[PDB]
RNA sequence: AAGGGCACCACCAGGAGUGGAGCCUGCGGCUUAAUUUGACCAACACGGGAAACCUCACCCGGCCCGGACACGGACAGGAUUGACAGAUUGAUAGCUCUUUCUCGAUUCCGUGGGUGGUGGUGCAUGGCCGUUCUUAGUUGGUGGAGCGAUUUGUCUGGUUAAUUCCGAUAACGAACGAGACUCUGGCAUGCUAACUAGUUACGCGACCCCCGAGCGGUCGGCGUCCCCCAACUUCUUAGAGGGACAAGUGGCGUUCAGCCACCCGAGAUUGAGCAAUAACAGGUCUGUGAUGCCCUUAGAUGUCCGGGGCUGCACGCGCGCUACACUGACUGGCUCAGCGUGUGCCUACCCUACGCCGGCAGGCGCGGGUAACCCGUUGAACCCCAUUCGUGAUGGGGAUCGGGGAUUGCAAUUAUUCCCCAUGAACGAGGAAUUCCCAGUAAGUGCGGGUCAUAAGCUUGCGUUGAUUAAGUCCCUGCCCUUUGUACACACCGCC
């Protein structure tokens, strides 16, 4: 054996973190792996303001830098060993995985 | 400018000619006039200067000075 | 929120979950006749208020305030 | 005397330069080479240590 | 001078010992998220990085 | 420039091992973080690459605060007849398992 | 763990670690139709993708010049030995990036071709490649003190709103 | 010059104010060895500029070459490199002097040639940014007027936030900007789900109960993914979707564009981001291994180190903070947030629970957190409820100053900050003038981010409480358009 897996993604797009979440758990499902639904971590927003002139002069603007940082996991729950099973990452780029054990 | 102080005199080496402070006799028999530094790292290499009261290595083989 | 905020966030949830509680188990007949009470009375009691903040821009102190000027 | 106390220019359109002014004209009517164009223009050494120190 | 003045001043914290990692100045400084970059070293690199402008 | 023998070697064979050769532009940083044990500080490392600039054996390249010297063909007979090696031994960029 | 890093300073690292090996190559791949970077980070080894408008002058003879630039980004990202590799790959339409096409502007005008001629040059390129509308701005000051302004424009350009970002092309 | 139009950086009607007072800060001036410097609506808490050292660019001193490379010298019989002791120096800089060793081709000297510079020029420039201007303006094709430059299109008019549309019509069809668009807020008991969010139900508990309440009440008590040992997504999170379009009704209108009122509805005008043709000799060379030219380059305008200065005070001005009080202050109790940060490439500096000691600022152990897992149910302030004060420069105010104790830092004096006890100054609502503003707005009120070893009276956001007046006008101030005049066209900072 029994084991179970938690797979982490983090990703700056909204687009490629959803079809990659999508296309894991449809290859488990049909792998007959008991899936928990893909849990969204709220989301980080990275703020930065600075001011848009490089110099003192001016009307006193500011540029609202923003970034945005999507999480999600995945729990793969299968009766018998899982590691040796699901060997594929599928990934795109601009989305990286931690892999982890349920002990931790 | 215009500073109070002299253009200061940087050290010129005197260029010694050659050392020569070992000696030998009849015949040859070697007679070390000088020190050597006793560290590990100095060696029987190098030899430890002789100053008017006190004798300091060419490295930093310590100093040791007679009172 | 606030004091006031959940003072309104109680008696809104109050007026709310009785008249759902009839809807559910009960004829509505009886919902639209405790309801048109209510928002006679006081239409929030029923609809929440949607107003709830205004960012602050980069020229003064809040949302619309602007940075005392001088020009001399 | 074209400033004040502080530096500032009192006309500033009135070109300090005697090369240049306000207005950009064109050397030669933008022609030469390095210029701005014209209507005519508009149309192994660990192996080796190995091989040393194994004697 | 010699080996125990050249860089004897200590430089553990203050604005000397942190500069811009793009163009080693020492003012407007952004140290948020481990950026370590000027304000305007940032706002030329800063849409390479991911830092878009939504509001 | 200062540089004792063992350092200037000691970065030569660097470079030969392979061409190139990364250094942030710090004069104070005590050591260079490869051949940091042979304690050559990067100051060094940054006065000898610039002589080797100089006279045309190694080109420059500059990034943000950081050098990449790329070792030349003009520069790699300049480092056989000085570290006294036969016209077989290249440096790892210029030949690879051929 | 302790011994990572929190996941917003992670992604900060990211972004800046490609904001300065784009820089480095636009410093070095400039004269080689150098376009963009795409790297692709798994965590078995990190591929870095140059995308140029001439492979041949990239890679150097027998590929010197690839192993070139993968030592000299190894030492300096500290990247483990063949944990990162890099392909050079040659950009289609060429006359459809800013990037490329900017850097050909100004081989020309370092050559000394006249701005009239050398940017009705390149907008007839892009034309020809295919472009809904471009605009080159050569801005600065020749053989006079006084500097000035060239605008060429021809098809359609928008300036305001999202679609900018996804429609417009600019070096 | 005339005529239209628009705008809380214009007014009207008001709100809070500023200017009046003390202080923090930024300019000017004075003084200085230096008090570095840029900037004069669109400069003056701006250069993210809250400077003890650094920063630093300024002043007073003292080291270093980190002057590549080429040529010629001198040189293993020494080119040269460092140094214990004494003086000398602020210095434990062999910086120099007495002193003898050490280092070994790396250097040194000379001639050319580099190089670096927060040195100058933003009126040599790039890029960026600001403003005109977020106003609504701007330009092709074909056709018409014309010999041309050009013009019409792009307009009398109605309407709109908007040359936004509708209508007249030598124009028709377009393009940019506006709009559209992206993000955000507001509704989904509809969908997909969540031991890093929970909620109900149930099982043990802990207490009040007993008048008996008994499927009684409370529990942030423990549990039911301790995976066999409950269900569900309402609350929370975040994806996909829906939803609002002037949609319906009534009235006005060329009965067109649209406008007003009402119903149902979460919402019938949520805020931003982006933002044209061009101009401003606007600001930045002190952001840059952006940069031309000029200056300097070994007694340096390079670079390092030490000290000082950027704070210095007869005065003037700008942004602000705190107040003038009882709509209050003090004391105590009760009691509710949301943004959001968190242990480091260099890089040395994290957020802190819990216990122990002190009154405090603090100190010492034990942990947790690289984070919806810990701080943290962020027990915030205001506010609410009780006590005292009683119109008195008073228990308002807390400037000025003395003594003491901690913290960071190598270094605290010209007080870094904080804490305790002392003094208690003006200020009794502020002239002429003048600023910002239309709904979760102003204003009161705290809390995070940046700055940071120590640091907020600044700024950037967030939450809490929460209004008065108005749904208009060109009167003031400006701006735009049309007509008009022109000897201007570098375009009135003109010409003469
Ligand atoms: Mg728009
Ligand atoms: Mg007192
Ligand atoms: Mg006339």
């Amino acid at each position: 054996a029994i084991h179970r897996i938690r797979i982490t993604l983090t990703s700056r797009n909204v687009k490629s973190l959803e079809k990659v979440c999508a296309d894991l758990i449809r290859g488990a499902k049909e792998k007959n792996l008991k899936v928990k639904g893909p849990v969204r971590m709220p989301t980080k927003t990275l703020r930065i303001t600075t001011r848009k002139t490089p110099c003192g002069e001016g009307s006193k603007t500011w540029d609202r830098f923003q970034m945005r940082i999507h999480k999600r996991l995945i729990d793969l729950h299968s009766p018998s060993e899982i590691v040796k099973q699901i060997t594929s990452i599928s990934i795109e780029p601009g989305v990286e995985v931690e892999v982890t054990i349920a002990d931790a | 400018y215009t500073t109070p102080k002299k253009n200061k005199h940087k050290r010129k080496k005197v260029k010694l000619a050659v050392l020569k402070y070992y000696k030998v006799d009849e015949n040859g028999k070697i007679s070390r006039l000088r020190r050597e530094c006793p560290s590990d790292e100095c060696g029987a290499g190098v030899f430890m200067a002789s100053h008017f009261d006190r004798h300091y290595c060419g490295k930093c083989c310590l100093t040791y000075c007679f009172n | 929120g606030g004091h006031v905020a959940q003072i309104y966030a109680i008696r809104q949830s109050i007026s709310k979950a009785l008249v759902a509680y009839y809807q559910k188990y009960v004829d509505e007949a009886s919902k639209k006749e405790i309801k048109d009470i209510l928002i006679q009375y006081d239409r929030t009691l029923l609809v929440a208020d949607p107003r709830r903040c205004e960012s602050k821009k980069f020229g003064g102190p809040g949302a619309r305030a602007r940075y005392q000027k001088s020009y001399r | 005397d074209g400033f004040d106390s502080r530096g500032k220019r009192e006309f500033d359109r009135h070109s300090g330069s005697d090369r240049s002014g306000l207005k950009h004209e064109d050397k030669r009517g933008g022609s030469g080479s390095h210029n701005w164009g014209t209507v005519k223009d508009e149309l192994t050494l660990d192996e080796w240590k190995a091989i040393q120190n194994k004697d | 001078g010699h080996q125990q003045l050249y860089w004897s001043h200590p430089r553990k914290f203050g604005q000397g010992s942190r500069s811009c990692r793009v163009c080693s100045n020492r003012h407007g400084l952004i140290r948020k998220y481990g950026l370590n970059m000027c304000r305007q070293c940032f706002r030329q690199y800063a849409k390479d990085i991911g830092f878009i402008k939504l509001d | 420039m200062l540089m004792p023998k063992k350092n200037r070697i000691a970065i030569y064979e660097l470079l030969f091992k392979e061409g190139v050769m990364v250094a942030k532009k710090d004069v104070h940083m005590p050591k260079h973080p490869e051949l940091a044990d042979k304690n050559v500080p990067n100051l060094h490392v940054m006065k000898a690459m610039q002589s080797l600039k100089s006279r045309g054996y190694v080109k420059e390249q500059f990034a943000w605060r950081h050098f990449y010297w790329y070792l030349t063909n003009e520069g790699i007979q300049y480092l056989r007849d000085y570290l006294h090696l036969p016209p077989e031994i290249v440096p790892a960029t210029l030949r690879r398992s051929r | 763990m302790a011994v990572q890093i929190s996941k917003k300073r992670k992604f900060v690292a990211d972004g800046i670690f490609k904001a300065e090996l784009n820089e480095f190559l636009t410093r070095e791949l400039a004269e080689d139709g150098y376009s963009g970077v795409e790297v692709r980070v798994t965590p078995t080894r990190t591929e870095i993708i140059i995308l140029a408008t001439r492979t041949q002058n990239v890679l150097g003879e027998k590929g010197r010049r690839i192993r070139e630039l993968t030592a000299v980004v190894q030492k300096r990202f500290g990247f483990p030995e063949g944990s990162v590799e890099l392909y050079a790959e040659k950009v289609a339409t060429r006359g459809l990036c800013a990037i490329a096409q900017a850097e050909s502007l100004r081989y020309k005008l370092l050559g000394g071709l006249a701005v009239r001629r050398a940017c009705y040059g390149v907008l007839r390129f892009i034309m020809e490649s295919g472009a809904k509308g471009c605009e080159v701005v050569v801005s600065g000051k020749l053989r006079g003190q006084r500097a000035k302004s060239m605008k060429f424009v021809d098809g359609l350009m928008i300036h305001s709103g999202d679609p900018v970002n996804y429609y417009v092309d600019t070096a």
